């Protein structure tokens, strides 16, 4: 019925994406050679939406990997779960981008930009009917950034009705390992705005603490960060794959998201997350999944939520559980928190319920939130910009490329016009 | 699929480029005779050593590099030693007369001599090469083949191709120690192929490594040798990403994205850590954290200047082991807390980190010891301008009394030369305080 | 590669020349006859400097001896290594000088002088690539002083490209047994600062001090001075022969010596030079060697160079040390005697490391430098020059050769203006 | 090669030309008869004896001396001697009537008459010679025949070759001790040719000699034949260098630039030392400064003129023997220093070393002993001038009476030559004291 198309940028997006799949192969029981293994009848009535049928019992997902660099494609091919993807989708540059924006949207990137429109495009005749495509990238790198940002500008030209989901990670205000990301993140961020339905921001910053704080993990790996990333992105859309009491595709979760076209930042999450030492002394109740949803260190934002007030939360339950505590929890919880939460909208949650719980845990659920408090993240970026771009530094390297001087003023103030608009309506 | 090209001219040249080939095969298991034993030293070979090696027939490794002096004296052991094998005879090409300490010599009378059959050896690997990342060249300033040919060489390579990327490796005159009486006028008159034609000039001190020996390698009387030792393992670290596998790499070109705020600023220093015997490896831990601290004293670093005295304006961190993200985060926050420690204001973030999984290969005879961590610091920084002033001092000293100007002259200089290059060294220190001025 | 061509002008210079053959013989191992009898490759690959290989292997020298008498040429082919050299290099005279300049240079040089210069022009189409010549002959004398300057204008005019050496001795100002040795010194100094790059003053009083004080010797010989000037000269040229870590040839001392073209005078020095009771006691350390190099009484010329500024010093070591010990050596010297060194250049010292040591030695070095003491030693000579020729004493002898009294005069006022520049610069 | 030729004119030269031609046979080990022994053997005598002697056939050996006199009795003993084998025939040339002590006789009178045959045999000997350095003449001035042939045979000299050295040894006649009438007139009658012709002439006086054979060599009468003997020391130690190696050589071309300044002065004197006695030398030990010290001293030179009364010129010192330099410039050093010996102010170097290999040879039955060392003195000086004076004064009064004027005028004389050679002598001593002038 419906179809997701995936597509992978980046050294970041391929190591996600590959941990993404990974978690998808095992709810659905599909071992690595590509047949089924599972127990149950229900795990294949809808295995089209993100897994081909081949010949025999093969299934293949609908994944494209892009890059500038041959490395990512060589470790992804030789790891786990990696020889289960169809050869004809490895498309790999040889030059790189160097970590430079402009290298992946208008010098080198326009010369492969042709050979993943032709993949993409044989993929989505093959759809019976395709519902839209789902982009792993990061926005401070030079790859991800910048060839991902043209092949969604691209992708919305040929398909304006399909749905655009991005599942992109921020550079942190701490934590920074690149000497050019003020400059990298402004320009995809004018970009994303206007060509994408909807965006999740992850900060590495965050998924630290929570494994310092919330898993007590003592030597965290960039292994469990992704793990956690491909967690959420599987509630997001496990009612499309499994049945539920009260089921919501992608569609439905936006139309009651956004109330208005550019407010589209999300805040994910997900419960619940305890150590191995704390799982005698947790209860496993939906009083207790519910209170770490609102909470501060649960989120996977280094923004708090506390400054600022939630615009519109989303959450979907997986499991068997009454309908009726799940209708009240979440009463009280606006309620007490009415302070926390704006006027002129009554009703500020939307309750999912699937039946099909996940695999090891009895009950699970994951947090989508939309908050004012998200233009803090983009304040600090904006500054960062300003301070670099007012002695031209490292500039003649993206100029060299054939960008202009004024196209980095545009990118600013949209950017700065972004963060007036969240002022408005949280002030207001 | 991407390979690089190792230039080495002059005496200086040819030792460090003996140590860095000798670590080098090592490091991939070739023997130095050519022979590569793959039945028991197992390996991908992708990148291994073809971004170095370029393998010939049946079990034969050739290094990409060529040797060029116009002594045939320091070449001639090469051709005779252990490693004579390993080099294709091609690659070694000798003069018949030195510049006998004149730049004009190397650059006016005996470069022209034999700089068409240095091309071609260059045009001929270049031809077996499918993608080059760059070239490194290895050369002296003092000398005047190491200055003068050096600048030839550079010239007709820029025309030549004039979009791949050239790293530079010279030896900066010491302060107080010297080896030669007109050494002033070659460092100034070789700055000229350091600024416009190089895109990145890395610079080394000869006596601040002697210190450095003294101190922890607790050597009372270093030779050269353990001196082009240590210069071997920066290059090393350099290229390591290019050559293995780790979870964050950096390539040539993304060295000078971060490192090169401006064109004209490319001349940053370079520190190696930890260097310890082994009677101290056994009685102090190797830590992230520690390791990284060592690497912003001034006695650590490979260059008698001062850093506290300037600023700090780009920094690149490489570390190779077991070396986790975790700690790295936690090491720079530290690093940024200490007041002593100073950055320029129109950069907030000035650190890059690569993290490697080759630990560092220990030469058997040598004199560093195993360890399971490194760290290569490469940092952009305006302390560098008091080196400049050094130098400067001496050559207007020895220019006002003309003192062997004629040797010069004869050869095909003009007064009017030496005169042009003292206001392009004095242009580029200025740009390097104005840079460093708070705003 | 590069070769170089000897020639020996006179008594003093053939004496001192077969002294030093016998020097490089026992270096390269060759024994009289001709038969190569070392142990080790280095002594065979470069022996074309010195010696012409010939057939079942045999070599020859490349010296040439010149003479106005055959007393001198009988007593060096019957001594000890006369064989060796070739016999069409034996050209010598039948009437002699009589110790007079004006019969070598104008009445019985030119006879000889056309037979002389085939075979020097000879050996230069047999050599490679030629680096210069070294001439050894004696002030003092009428045909090394008289015919054997003609030599050098001769060789500068047919190679006005190539570097002149000259190893000649000076008269003493004690030492003296000649009547007309200021007459034949002066009319020397002054071609000689024309037609040669580099210099060497070989004082007899001050071998005889040193032989004395130094190395304690109860009777000197003549052999035993010129031991020590043939040890100067294989120390100077020891780079062309044997590898180091830091090579220097002649040409690069030259201009590391030279300021300006007619300051071209040194004083050589060797070391260590102990007696045999004492060779227990002392140690072989760098420290030792460079003391007794900056000491006057090592000096080989009778001037004191504590009593002017040194100009440019070069050093040559020999043997195994660490490069460490020998910079900071000279380093420390120059900076203990700051008055002794010229100020307008900061570095006046230039070091080579020779790795071959010389033969019962561990380690040596050869001392050269360019002092403003020089100037002393002419002076003497005037004074003498000037006397005589106020009372015109034995100018009717240099007169009935066909010279002329002008000419007198200008060899005067050329050796004035000698002492003048250097003076000059040493009082600047 | 290197060969010369000895006159002897006079019964004086005959008389000491015997007495040296029997120190030179010796020397050289030739045998009266003219035979060279197998000790010899003509082995390494290239230079030896050809200097001196030629050889002929096999087994002999002629001396190149020709023999000339007025008188047959004195030419009667040499052929009649044991050394009559050893010369030639027609070498000895004799004569029918001496000149009977009147300088005309040998000159006009008898003189032409037989010179042409002198002339022939000079001739003869040149020709076989292939480098003749130059020529000794040997004679007296108070002869006649040594003052009149000797006179008209040196002119003759000088017209045919006119490019040789002509060493000339004479006999001055003694300020008080005298056998003749008319010495003064002969003596003063010979001085023209002397300075004209001869570039040096050693002059001796019969009664120094005496006085050196009474007290250094304890005679208690010396005779005739002793003298010869000493006189031949000097003439074989001043061409010693030319048969004999040695260190340091001085060929007979080099005694007059080392020893003339001006042309006319060019008389010097003669000093042999050490002379003593064999019970003398086994109470005295032979040293290099003593010898130096002797040949100082006034007493022991062979001119009865004081040498401290005047100044030294020119020296010249000339050693054989076991003689090493470094002793010899010691020795003058300290002659330089003593007051007592005066030098010229405008001559700031004067001394000549020679050093010969050959130790001296005593013939047997001389009265001289055997030392291993000897010097010869060759110098110039003013105090001659008082010799001279001496028989300046005499000729002056016997002139002023014109006795025995009429002798000489009988057989062609003038009295214009007369005052002429007055004249002449006159102006010779004036220009001696007129170098002797200081500043
Ligand atoms: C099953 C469970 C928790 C639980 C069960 S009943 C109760 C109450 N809480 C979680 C797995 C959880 O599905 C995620 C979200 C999976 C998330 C994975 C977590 C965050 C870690 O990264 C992971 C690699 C770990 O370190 C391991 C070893 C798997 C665990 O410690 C994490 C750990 O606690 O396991
Ligand atoms: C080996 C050595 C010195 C030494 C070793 S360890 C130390 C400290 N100093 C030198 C030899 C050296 O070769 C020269 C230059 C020696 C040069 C030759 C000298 C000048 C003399 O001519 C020579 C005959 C000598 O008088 C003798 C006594 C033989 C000298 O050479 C003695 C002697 O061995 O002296
Ligand atoms: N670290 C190190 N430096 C060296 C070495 N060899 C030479 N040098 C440097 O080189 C300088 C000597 O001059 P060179 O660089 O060799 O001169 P060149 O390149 O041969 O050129 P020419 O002198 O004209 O022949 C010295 O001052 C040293 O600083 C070496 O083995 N190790
Ligand atoms: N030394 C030395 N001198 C001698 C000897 N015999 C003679 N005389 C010198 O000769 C002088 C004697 O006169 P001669 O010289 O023989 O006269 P002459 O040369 O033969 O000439 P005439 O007398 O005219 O025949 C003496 O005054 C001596 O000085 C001698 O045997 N030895
Ligand atoms: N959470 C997570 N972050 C990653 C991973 N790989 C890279 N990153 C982040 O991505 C940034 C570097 O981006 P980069 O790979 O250079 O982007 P590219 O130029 O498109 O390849 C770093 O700051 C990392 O924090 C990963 O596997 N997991
Ligand atoms: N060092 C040294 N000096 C010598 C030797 N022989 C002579 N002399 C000096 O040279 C000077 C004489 O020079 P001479 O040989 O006559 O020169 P010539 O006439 O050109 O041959 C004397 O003052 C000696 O001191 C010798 O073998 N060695
Ligand atoms: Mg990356
Ligand atoms: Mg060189
Ligand atoms: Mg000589
Ligand atoms: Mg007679």
């Amino acid at each position: 019925m419906r179809e997701i198309v995936h597509i992978q940028a980046g050294q970041c997006g391929n190591q996600i994406g590959a941990k993404f799949w990974e978690v998808i192969s095992d709810e659905h029981g599909i071992d690595p050679s590509g047949n089924y293994v599972g127990d149950s009848d229900l795990q294949l009535e809808r295995i089209s939406v993100y897994y081909n049928e081949a010949s025999s019992h093969k299934y293949v997902p609908r994944a494209i990997l892009v890059d500038l660099e041959p490395g990512t494609m060589d470790s992804v091919r030789s790891g786990a779960f990696g020889h289960l993807f169809r050869p004809d989708n490895f498309i790999f540059g040889q030059s790189g981008a160097g970590n430079n924006w402009a290298k992946g949207h208008y010098t080198e990137g326009a010369e492969l930009v042709d050979s993943v429109l032709d993949v993409v495009r044989k993929e989505c005749e093959n759809c019976d009917c395709l519902q839209g495509f789902q982009l792993t990238h990061s926005l401070g790198g030079g790859t991800g950034s910048g060839m991902g940002t043209l092949l969604i500008s691209k992708v919305r030209e040929e398909y304006p009705d399909r749905i655009m989901n991005t599942f992109s990670v921020v550079p942190s205000p701490k934590v920074s390992d690149t000497v050019v990301e003020p400059y990298n993140a402004t320009l995809s961020i004018h970009q994303l705005v206007e060509n994408t339905d909807e965006t999740y921001c992850i900060d590495n910053e965050a998924l630290y603490d929570i494994c310092f704080r919330t898993l007590k993990l003592a030597t965290p790996t960039y292994g469990d960060l992704n793990h956690l990333v491909s967690a959420t992105m599987s509630g997001v859309t496990t009612s499309l794959r499994f049945p539920g009491q009260l089921n919501a595709d992608l569609r439905k979760l936006a139309v009651n998201m956004v109330p208005f076209p550019r407010l589209h930042f999300f805040m994910p999450g997900f419960a619940p997350l305890t150590a191995r030492g704390s799982q005698q002394y947790r209860a496993l109740t939906v009083p207790e999944l519910t209170q770490q949803m609102f909470d501060a260190k649960n989120m996977m934002a280094a923004c708090d939520p506390r400054h600022g007030r939630y615009l519109t939360v989303a959450t979907v339950f997986r499991g068997r559980m009454s309908m009726k505590e799940v209708d009240e929890q979440m009463l009280a919880i606006q309620s007490k928190n009415s302070s926390y939460f704006v006027e002129w909208i009554p009703n500020n949650v939307k309750v999912a319920v699937c039946d099909i719980p996940p695999r090891g845990l009895k009950m699970s659920s994951t947090f989508i939130g939309n908050s004012t408090a998200i233009q803090e993240l983009f304040k600090r970026i904006s500054e960062q910009f300003t301070a670099m771009f007012r002695r031209k530094a490292f500039l003649h390297w993206y100029t060299g490329e054939g960008m202009d001087e004024m196209e980095f003023t545009e990118a600013e103030s949209n950017m700065n016009d972004l963060v007036s608009e969240y002022q408005q309506y949280q002030d207001a | 699929m991407r390979e690089c090209i190792s230039i080495h001219v002059g005496q200086a040249g040819v030792q460090i480029g003996n140590a860095c080939w000798e670590l080098y095969c090592l490091e991939h298991g070739i023997q130095p005779d050519g022979q590569m034993p793959s039945d028991k030293t197992i390996g991908g070979g992708d990148d291994s050593f073809n971004t170095f090696f370029s393998e010939t027939g049946a079990g034969k490794h050739v290094p990409r590099a060529v040797f060029v002096d116009l002594e045939p004296t320091v070449i001639d052991e090469v051709r005779t030693g252990t490693y004579r094998q390993l080099f294709h005879p091609e690659q070694l090409i000798t003069g018949k007369e030195d510049a006998a300490n004149n730049y004009a010599r190397g650059h006016y009378t005996i470069g022209k001599e034999i700089i068409d059959l240095v091309l071609d050896r260059i045009r001929k690997l270049a031809d077996q090469c499918t993608g080059l990342q760059g070239f490194l060249v290895f050369h002296s300033f003092g000398g005047g083949t190491g200055s003068g040919f050096t600048s030839l060489l550079m010239e007709r390579l820029s025309v030549d191709y004039g979009k791949k990327s050239k790293l530079e490796f010279s030896i900066y005159p010491a302060p107080q120690v010297s080896t030669a009486v007109v050494e002033p006028y070659n460092s100034i008159l070789t700055t000229h192929t350091t600024l416009e034609h190089s895109d990145c000039a890395f610079m080394v001190d000869n006596e601040a490594i002697y210190d450095i020996c003294r101190r922890n390698l607790d050597i009372e009387r270093p030779t050269y040798t353990n001196l082009n030792r240590l210069i071997g393992q920066i290059v090393s670290s350099i290229t390591a990403s290019l050559r293995f596998d780790g979870a964050l790499n950096v390539d040539l070109t993304e060295f000078q994205t971060n490192l090169v705020p401006y064109p004209r600023i490319h001349f940053p220093l370079a520190t190696y850590a930890p260097v310890i015997s082994a009677e101290k490896a056994y009685h102090e831990q190797l830590s992230v954290a520690e390791i990284t601290n060592a690497c912003f004293e001034p006695a650590n670093q490979m260059v008698k200047c001062d850093p506290r005295h300037g600023k700090y304006m780009a920094c690149c961190l490489l570390y190779r082991g077991d070396v986790v993200p975790k700690d790295v985060n936690a090491a720079i926050a530290t690093i940024k807390t200490k007041r002593t420690i100073q950055f320029v204001d129109w950069c907030p973030t000035g650190f890059k980190v690569g993290i490697n999984y080759q630990p560092p290969t220990v030469v058997p005879g040598g004199d560093l010891a195993k360890v399971q961590r490194a760290v290569c610091m490469l940092s952009n920084t305006t302390a560098i301008a008091e080196a400049w002033a050094r130098l400067d001092h001496k050559f207007d000293l020895m220019y006002a009394k003309r003192a062997f100007v004629h040797w010069y002259v004869g050869e095909g200089m003009e007064e009017g030369e030496f005169s042009e290059a003292r206001e392009d060294m004095a242009a580029l220190e200025k740009d390097y305080e104005e840079v460093g001025v708070d705003s």
